[PDB]
RNA sequence: GAAACUGCGAAUGGCUCAUUAAAUCAGUUAUGGUUCCUUUGGUCGCUACUUGGAUAACUGUGGUAAUUCUAGAGCUAAUACAUGCCGACGGCGCUGACUCCCUUUGUGUGGGAUGCGUGCAUUUAUCAGAUCAAAACCAACCCGGUCGCGGCUUUGGUGACUCUAGAUAACCUCGGGCCGAUCGCAGCCCUCCGUGGCGGCGACGACCCAUUCGAACGUCUGCCCUAUCAACUUUCGAUGGUAGUCGCCGUGCCUACCAUGGUGACCACGGGUGACGGGGAAUCAGGGUUCGAUUCCGGAGAGGGAGCCUGAGAAACGGCUACCACAUCCAAGGAAGGCAGCAGGCGCGCAAAUUACCCACUC
């Protein structure tokens, strides 16, 4: 929040420049920055908290430099030890055709989430889409979170 | 004036190599002791260094200025007819046409 | 290995509506580069010998090409296996004759000839719209023909009239529901209807929903869908069963009552 | 020789792989362009396609922009005095992308006094006076002195430059790519971004 | 019209199945993360009535036991190699000596001597991108009118761009971006008697868009046997973050600093395979079992490993350099080599054809 600069170094948005001409503003002060940002398409919503935040990510969807083309899918969060990425957890059936019959399968994805969504948790529901590769083993990226069809976090009055 | 030769064994001097002995060169286009066979063809062959030595086959000389004598056939025989030019130019030149 | 491109093309490898033999060879004539889809066309050998057969072999082709008489709309064109596709125009001078290719109803080109001042034009569909340096705007066409101020009104999927002696726009089409189309993909190829709905998806493929004059229905994806007339009338003439696609229980009958093929 | 593949390395699960094919020509790499300050020397090399590249290995002059005040030109690079990657970059004196270079203030310090017409990295009248000053002051009919309001109203520039002016060097950053442009090419630090890096210069060593 | 120089092709075709178990391969999708000889269509006006020197074929003299080995001397060309005008600057922005009019300045004007930059590509920085709902005061005015009211305007496109087009300040590659010192057929019209040109048909060539033929990298789902294989990976990069280098481009691809991650009983990690994958083949009431080196499609490799030149395209083997294994000739100094192409031979083994004829057909 009130630091954002703990890289060695300068953090900002590219396309964004500060004016050093006309400076003046009294006993108070406004914003030096204007914010960058853009919509998705496909019927997402751009978070309140990527217009009204601070942050700085190259990877982020809503505020950062990656195209959303291809496969849309989703998964259960089930992992989330690393920064800026967390792990999903999708399963499947698959049909053996000698007997008449099905096995239970999975597979795990590592994705990239951006600050913006910031109360995400274990058992969550969420939707990616794909990108350009982001990492040696990340290609999806989040787009929307839910926990609808599922019991609360904490009581019933959540 | 000196200007080259063959080893026993036939093998050419060139001109940069500072030795009596013979070497083993990585040839390519534009260089001497070598024509190649395609487009950026390089071979390694064999070739002997600048300095002369009772060793060679043979030295090959020019002369460079005469004396007062004449030395039999090399120097008594007069010019043969060449071949003339052919660009525009150099026609003018050996002539000394004006441009008109 | 595959250390470049490769330039044969093996017999049974071949586009199946060439309808070549089976037994002649182990190669076909691959296709020149040039306007239309190696999938699509139809090279001048296969049409010169084994649709027209002025020809018995592929050097009495080479000696009708050298001589100057084949043009391809209303250019000399002198390689036998130069690559030609849908709507072009190829004229005999010599013989004087005209041709046009356009899809016969099983899904291949037929023979179909034409006078000589409908020989003076063809259709085009637009694939690109893009603007230049000087803000000069640039129009591009199926068979990769480049534009220059084409009319502010014409937009993507439409169909365009140009006169071949000048390469220049005369009059066009919209893309808009009622119109007359031919489907050029596909199952449904070289059928004709009216575009009767257009159903749209946000990424993947658009879908056309097509009537014929039978009053069946037939969809395809929307790059299968070539636009020939305002409405109801084609600005094209066309080749014998006019698209109507009959069954095969109702193509035997007509060929027991009619008594064709010299019954 | 050098390669930039992906299969000389092992998977997700932490297993080997064993090798697929040989090394092919579109995965080569090539040795670091180094780039140093001294007199022009730069070499080209034929790349993927028949198409030409430049790489710099010494720069004395190059193109900065004073974003500002809309000004830019051509001017000679001082030395280096931080690199946010690593510190042997700047003991070797090697330019690279968002490298931070002092460069000499000379043609931005000439363009404002003309532009305004005013001082700007005068120390005492002994280096106004004696000469220069009919660059600030000469017969102007109806344009003199009140019609400079269009001017003198917006001319005050930010005190951490005015002490940069008066030691003759400026602080910038590098943004074009030398080992692969030919060119060491730029922008003037300004605001936050020269507190930033002023203070990380101090903490450094100072 | 021999030879020789220059241009293009030789990266396709043909042969084999050793390696290879989420690898290859199939169906499905993506470049809004790249490159692209040729074809086809756009584009092609910021000494000059024609420049420079120098080699091959050829002529002439040689060296070595020996090879598609080559040296010294005398001549001469270009669409090879290297220079460089003329024509059609008349741009439009910025400076502003002076000058004229209402109002000494400011502020509204119209002229204007004189300088500087001024095509498309290239590197970096900055600017603008127009549209929506409702009134009331004040400075100064567009405009209909005069000393307070009506009424408005400006590239294109996608589901989505830091897209395309536009404006400003500089850079620029040079020896190291473009804008023709080239070749062949028929002749012409004239302040016109062989002159000023303008012009009909082409041929070849080159920077940049768009095409065509592709190539490369990535998404989702799919595999034979094994626990006498239960835990594995990890600055010797393992999983992720920030900045950079290198590369045609995305990316631990690699480097510095930091974090402590990633996979597994829904079988990871390890071992085996007389394992190249698929279209397919044999047998078969219904359900299945077994096979697929082999004419079509994809991959890999030219005795074994490694490195590299040329080019649009190769880590090429009917290209080159070296080590390792074989092996031919010699005057013992040296030189030359790669049939898993077509015929043919030896060895192996139960086990497999002629050292024939032709470009007539298909390409």
């Amino acid at each position: 929040m009130a630091d954002i600069q703990t890289e060695r170094a300068y953090q900002k948005q590219p396309t964004i420049f500060q004016n050093k001409k006309r400076v003046l503003l009294g006993e108070t002060g406004k914003e030096k920055l204007p914010r960058y940002y853009k919509n998705i398409g496909l019927g997402f919503k751009t978070p309140k908290e990527a217009i009204e935040g601070t942050y700085i990510d190259k990877k982020c969807p809503f505020t950062g430099n990656v195209s959303i083309r291809g496969r849309i899918l989703s998964g259960v969060v089930t992992k989330m030890k690393m920064q800026r990425t967390i792990v999903i957890r999708r399963d499947y059936l698959h049909y053996i055709r000698k007997y008449n019959r099905f096995e239970k399968r999975h597979k795990n994805m590592s994705v990239h989430l951006s600050p913006c969504f910031r109360d995400v948790q274990i058992g969550d529901i969420v939707t990616v889409g794909e990108c350009r590769p982001l990492s040696k083993t990340v290609r999806f990226n989040v787009l929307k979170v839910t926990k609808a069809a599922g019991t609360k976090k904490q009581f019933q009055k959540f | 004036r000196i200007s080259g030769g063959n080893d026993k064994q036939g093998f050419p001097m060139k001109q940069g190599v500072l030795t009596h002995g013979r070497v083993r060169l990585l040839l390519s286009k534009g260089h001497s002791c070598y024509r190649p066979r395609r487009t950026g063809e390089r071979k390694r062959k064999s070739v002997r260094g600048c300095i002369v030595d009772a060793n060679l086959s043979v030295l090959n000389l020019v002369i460079v200025k005469k004396g007062e004598k004449d030395i039999p056939g090399l120097t008594d025989t007069t010019v043969t007819r060449r071949l003339g030019p052919k660009r525009a130019s150099r026609i003018r030149k050996l002539f000394n046409l004006s441009k008109e | 290995m595959a250390r470049g491109p490769k330039k044969h093309l093996k017999r049974v490898a071949a586009p199946k509506h060439w309808m070549l033999d089976k037994l002649t060879s182990v190669f076909a004539p691959r296709p020149s580069t040039g306007p239309h889809k190696l999938r699509e066309c139809l090279p001048l050998i296969i049409f010169l010998r084994n649709k027209l057969k002025y020809a018995l072999t592929g050097d009495e082709v080479k000696k009708i090409c050298m001589q100057r008489f084949i043009k391809i709309d209303g250019k000399v064109r002198a390689d036998i296996t130069y690559p030609a596709g849908f709507m072009d125009v190829i004229s005999i001078d010599k013989t004087g004759e005209n041709f046009r290719l356009i899809y016969d109803t099983k899904g291949r080109f037929a023979v179909h000839r034409i006078t000589p001042e409908e020989a003076k034009y063809k259709l085009c569909k637009v694939r690109k719209i893009f603007v230049g340096t000087k803000g000069i705007p640039h129009l591009v066409t199926h068979d990769a023909r480049t534009i220059r101020y084409p009319d502010p009104l014409i937009k993507m999927n439409d169909t365009i009239q140009i006169d071949l002696e000048t390469g220049k726009i005369t009059d066009f089409i919209k893309f808009d529901t009622g119109n007359l189309c031919m489907v050029t993909g596909g199952a449904n190829l070289g059928r004709i209807g009216v575009i009767t709905n257009r159903e749209r998806h946000p990424g993947s493929f658009d879908v056309v929903h097509v009537k014929d004059a039978n009053g069946n229905s037939f969809a395809t994806r929307l790059s299968n869908i070539f636009v020939i007339g305002k409405g109801n009338k084609p600005w094209i003439s066309l080749p014998r069963g006019k698209g109507i696609r009959l069954t095969i229980a109702e193509e035997r009958d007509k060929r027991l009552a009619a008594k064709q093929s010299s019954g | 020789g050098i390669s930039r593949d992906n299969w000389h390395k092992r998977r997700k699960t932490g297993g080997k792989r064993k090798p697929y094919h040989k090394k092919r020509k579109y995965e080569l790499g090539r040795p670091a362009a180094n780039t140093k300050i001294g007199p022009r020397r730069i070499h080209t090399v034929g790349v993927r396609g028949g198409n030409k590249k430049y790489r710099a290995l010494r720069l004395d002059v190059g193109n900065f922009s004073w974003g500002s005040e809309c000004c830019t030109r051509k001017t000679r690079i001082i030395d280096v005095v931080y690199n946010a990657s690593n510190n042997e970059l700047v003991r070797t004196k090697t330019l690279v992308k968002n490298c931070i270079v002092l460069i000499d203030s000379t043609p931005y310090r000439q363009w404002y006094e003309s532009h305004y017409a005013l001082p700007l990295g005068r120390k005492k009248g002994a280096k106004l006076t004696p000469e220069e000053e009919e660059i600030l002051n000469k017969k102007r009919s109806k344009k003199i002195q009140k019609k400079y309001d269009e001017r003198k109203k917006n001319a005050k520039i930010s005190s951490l430059l005015e002490e940069q002016f008066q030691q003759g060097k400026l602080l910038a950053c590098i943004a074009s790519r030398p080992g692969q442009c030919g060119r060491a090419d730029g922008y003037v630090l300004e605001g936050k971004e020269l507190e930033f890096y002023l203070r990380k210069i101090k903490a450094r060593k100072g």
